């Protein structure tokens, strides 16, 4: 008896979740508009950075989530980072945010601006009152960095030790091996891989909400 | 005397506070397991609380002056247990009461329908009850990151429960900003990859047995419950407990036959190393007397022995040709241990896995009875008696011609660069001819020039003194890149030297079993004169280097001096009786000069001991067993020399 | 030198926090607007909530740790008559404030139909201009009156005790009224535990009122 | 010469083996009779782990003697 109306009330909660999805959609719209309003402030930052040394490198180093990715040999690279901003998707397409990292001319790659994107959700998943605590993160878009010759750090040219068959003589062979670096999540794992996806999602969320709109507090 | 040994429970100061710990490593390394990490600390700063006597362990009374040995049968552990999360401590709780935390564990032997096997790996899943009241199951791999025992309480972000199976209760919605709190009800084993070893009274079954077939898998049992081992206590209501203290009171069967049951372990100390001629009651042995026990079918079982006397009494058995029974050939007391040797095949000792051969079929050895039969715990079903018969267990010269059935055949030696090998051997021969003043000498056959053969004389004041030893050396194809392939001609049916194996193998650092292309046969001979034939050859098997200054070291070394004297006399006897086809004239000449001096020296040792002691190497406490064995072999050596035509000087 | 540039960055961050405060005020306004869309669903829930769902909100309290600890055995019969809990929000132009209306059906314990424990949140860029900090957070409650019938109160309980006279030690076997732990103390905040009450109200704001289904069926959790 | 090899499944293999024969031939015959490959079995006589590379006679095997089959894995 009661269970029937409880189930109907659950179906009602599903519509409540849909309404909340529309709420968060317009929340993203407000985020975009107010970001247009932030643009003068972020631009004034940009010109001010022209400059606070290694600004965003220090910002990342001071955050627990991000210091984990920045390796020592990375410091010469990320230090040439000149700015970071967030762009928000326009109406009609699925909600997403694009973190854009503006890099000055360097000796490590030619990309004036590098891009990376996160697509959020805007809908529930079934007829049960499924979880949606705002726009969460599924998937992510890696990109290729226009590295200079042999300047890639995501892969390291290790002189792996090998032995000749039968003879047994030792030798060194130059082979590319996956290397840990701050740039590694720019090539996220494809469709422990899921754990790394979740970690990257959380890191990008922290970049969007905490790092970028409050970069000064983290310097 | 050393007073700590592996796994022993100790009390000492860590971070300035007294704490319990287990010694893990010795020549000491102590891990204060309750909360701490391994560190080195000496025993003078420490206070023992419970020694780690475990079955199969040979022990000696700490206080009693009698150095008699004994093997430990069973250990009774009265252990204090602290409940986890809480701090209630119950003492004394007997370890036989405590049950393992998981039904099966990594590598603990198991029995399938009719197969034995080690569990190489086991996939296990936890069963959780949520504060919501929902019951679920999860693989431990996912649960590793939940901030594993029945009744635990943990927390976890919702997403961790994505892959679980919701056994019962209302399924909660998984939101990234929800943190479940879980109480672990039971820990279960999902699958297990069995690395089978033996079939027990076709082909192996599936490696990863399906969960539905785990009900027939039976573990192994024994209690080695160490400090800090998670387990489940049952009230006289399973509760997760950690052992905070242990009370090792073990039963000991001593070398005199007495069974001193319920002796505090602190009064015992284990013997890391036996002289290979001790034989605690039950150790199967075979005779080495030339005349007695002509039939290979007979074997021996030692009943008791006097350590100071180095003499043990045995029963000789033989199998019945019909049926599966045994009969007693006869009891023989006053038998020197040197006349008996650890039986090649039967090596039954406590907690040794065994398989029944032509009901329970896989088990462990509990005690080797002084009688013929042996005691096996089939799983934990029952201790049963079974004969060994059906219980499987788990100077220089260049001689001409070629060596006749000698040195190295079936080789077809072919050096990749013969010219470089010749270049090497030229300088090797020059060095040998130039720097061999200690009498040691070598020779080379014309055919297969790599076939070196050397005779080595023992140094003075050592059991091998006047000891003549023949070595055949096959030079490798890629000499001097790698050490030579040595082979000691072995005929004594014994180990005259912890490295000179009866199979013909030799062992020393320079032989790589350090070496360099600059290394030469001269260096190897120098080593053989310095290490292989040394004052106390007991110090040359896979270590014992710590023993310098240890009383156990001295005792075992004296016994080994005795055994080496017996075996060198045996080797000389054989060599005189049936010498090889090479090195013969010099063997005659050596035996004429000093060969009879060996027997005279040994007899002088015996006479001096009887009167009371000379000097030269540890032999002074000559023992009844040594006297008997040395006389029995020395009369044989005299007979061989006489029939060989070597008259006394 | 660099100090001047970092100071400029901080002052830009101050305007940043001001614009973010405007953003959050607009977010509250959009929540008010979406109320017009929400309350049809919560009104269907009200009407549907043996008739209806007995002790729906008491059961929700029990299945929430933050609320089960606040429900007492004596309270349960009284709170059983809790008809609904629903959130209202402040009008345009007012400081961000919302109300957790506990609508309560007639009973034998207390009379007033509703208990309205208003709340409020910070609406300023920061306490200090040189510094910067923001984000919606409860900076104050308001509480509401609670009447009672004769002897039906549970916030303060009447007992017979052999008290000890203060400063004299004399024994007095007399009746006394003593403050008692009860659920309805939730409606009586400390006139300026405060943080705990604030977070519990915020929980009822964002989880238990909007998503009551998840926490009633047992389909959601909180610690 | 007549010998008997006992397997763990209860069967008995009656074999004719020359006393001077090697144990490898015995393993081959056991494989032929039951299929177990020589590398995968051990022969036990009165508890002795028979070594492949040695003649049966020097193991003192006699007429109507008993052998037992064990498996290695």
């Amino acid at each position: 008896v009661v269970k029937r109306r409880v189930n109907a009330l659950k179906n009602l909660q599903v519509k409540c979740a849909q309404i909340e999805a529309k709420f968060y959609e317009e929340v993203h719209d407000l985020e975009r508009k107010y970001a247009v309003l932030y643009q003068p402030l972020f631009d004034k930052r940009f010109e001010i950075i022209n400059g606070i040394p290694e600004f965003w490198l220090t910002v990342f180093k001071n955050v627990d989530l991000l210091s984990d990715m920045v390796q020592e040999h990375d410091e010469p690279i990320l230090k040439h980072l000149k700015d970071i901003k967030v762009k928000f998707s326009d109406a009609g397409q699925p909600m997403s945010f694009v973190l854009e990292f503006h890099f000055e001319p360097n000796e490590y790659f030619t990309n004036e601006v590098l891009t990376k994107t996160y697509r959020m959700r805007s809908e529930p998943d079934d007829s049960d009152p499924f979880s949606f605590d705002g726009p969460e993160i599924m998937g992510c878009t890696g990109c290729q960095i226009d590295w200079k010759k042999g300047k890639n750090v995501t892969l390291k040219t290790i002189k792996k030790k090998q032995k000749h068959k039968g003879r047994g003589t030792v030798r060194t062979v130059t082979k590319t091996v996956s290397n840990d670096s701050f740039f590694n999540f720019f090539a996220p794992p494809e469709v422990d891989a899921e754990a790394i996806l979740a970690a990257d999602f959380e890191i990008g969320h922290f970049l969007r909400e905490r790092i970028i709109p409050r970069s000064v507090l983290y310097f | 005397q050393r007073l700590l040994f592996s796994h022993d429970l100790v009390s000492g100061r860590y971070r300035g506070s007294v704490h319990f710990g287990l010694v893990r490593l010795i020549h000491v390394r102590v891990q204060w397991y309750p909360e701490g990490v391994k560190q080195h600390v000496k025993e003078t700063k420490l206070k023992l609380e419970d020694r780690s006597v475990v079955p199969r362990d040979v022990v000696r009374h700490m206080r009693s002056t009698d150095s008699q040995c004994g093997t430990v049968i069973d250990v009774n552990i009265d252990c204090a247990v602290k409940l986890i999360g809480t701090n209630c401590i119950i003492y004394p709780v007997n370890s036989k009461d405590l049950q393992h935390i998981w039904p099966f564990m990594y590598g603990d032997y198991i029995a399938y329908d009719c197969w034995l096997g080690k569990v190489y790996d086991l996939k296990n899943q936890i069963i959780l009850k949520l504060s919501n009241g929902a019951r679920c199951s999860m693989n431990t791999e996912d649960g590793a990151k939940l901030y594993f025992y029945p009744g635990q309480v943990l927390i976890g972000p919702a997403k961790i429960f994505s892959s679980v199976q919701w056994l019962s209760g209302v399924k909660p919605v998984l939101s990234t900003k929800s943190k479940f709190r879980v109480v672990v009800e039971e820990v279960q084993v999902v699958e297990l990859k069995v690395t089978w070893i033996t079939k027990s009274f076709v082909s192996p079954p599936p490696s990863v047995i399906t969960q539905e077939n785990l009900g027939r898998v039976k573990r192994l049992d024994h209690a080695q419950r160490q400090l800090g081992e998670r387990c489940l206590y049952v009230f006289p209501d399973r509760v997760a407990v950690e052992v905070v203290t242990t009370m090792t009171s073990a039963d000991v069967m001593w070398q005199d036959g007495s069974v001193e049951c319920n002796i505090r372990s602190n009064d015992l100390f284990p013997v890391h190393h036996l002289d290979n001629n001790e034989f605690c009651p039950g150790d199967f042995v075979v005779d080495k007397r030339v005349q007695s026990c002509p039939d290979p079918a007979v074997y021996g079982v030692v009943q008791s022995g006097d350590h100071i006397g180095r003499t043990c009494m045995v029963k000789w058995f033989k199998l019945r040709p019909s049926g599966d029974d045994v009969e007693l050939i006869g009891e023989e007391e006053d038998v020197s241990v040197y006349d008996i040797a650890d039986h090649p095949d039967f090596r039954f000792r406590t907690t040794d896995i065994v398989i029944r051969i032509g009901e329970p079929s896989v088990g462990q050895v509990a005690r080797v009875d002084v009688s013929s039969k042996v005691e096996v715990v089939w799983a934990d079903n029952s201790k049963t008696i079974i004969l060994p018969q059906h219980l499987y267990n788990i100077v220089f010269s260049v001689l001409e011609f070629a060596p006749s059935n000698h040195s190295f055949k079936k080789i077809e030696f072919q050096p990749p660069e013969a010219k470089k090998f010749f270049s090497t051997v030229r300088k090797e021969m020059a060095l040998l001819a130039t720097s061999l003043p200690e009498g040691i000498m070598v020779k080379t056959f014309e055919d297969r020039m790599d076939l070196f053969s050397a005779l080595i004389k023992g140094p003075t004041r050592t059991p091998y003194e006047d000891g003549l030893y023949l070595f055949d050396i096959q030079l490798p194809n890629i000499y001097p890149a790698v050490p030579p392939h040595f082979c000691y001609l072995s005929q004594c049916s014994g180990r005259l030297n912890p490295n000179l194996y009866d199979n013909g193998k030799v062992k020393v650092s320079l032989l790589g079993t350090r070496w360099t292309s600059k290394s030469s046969l001269l260096q190897v001979l120098i080593s053989i004169q310095g290490l292989i034939l040394v004052n106390e050859p007991y110090y040359n098997e896979a270590g014992f280097d710590s023993d310098r200054g240890l009383q156990e070291g001295y005792e075992n070394s004296r016994c080994y001096n005795e055994m080496a004297l017996i075996r060198v006399v045996q080797s000389m006897t054989q060599l005189v009786r049936r010498p090889p086809e090479v090195f013969e004239q010099e063997i005659r000449q050596h035996f004429s000069t000093g060969g009879w001096r060996l027997v005279n020296r040994i007899e002088s040792w015996l006479e001096t001991h009887a009167l009371l002691p000379d000097i030269g190497f540890p032999l002074f406490p000559l023992s009844k067993g040594f006297i008997k064995s040395i006389r029995g072999v020395l009369t044989q050596f005299r007979a061989a020399l006489l029939e060989a035509g070597m008259p006394e000087c």
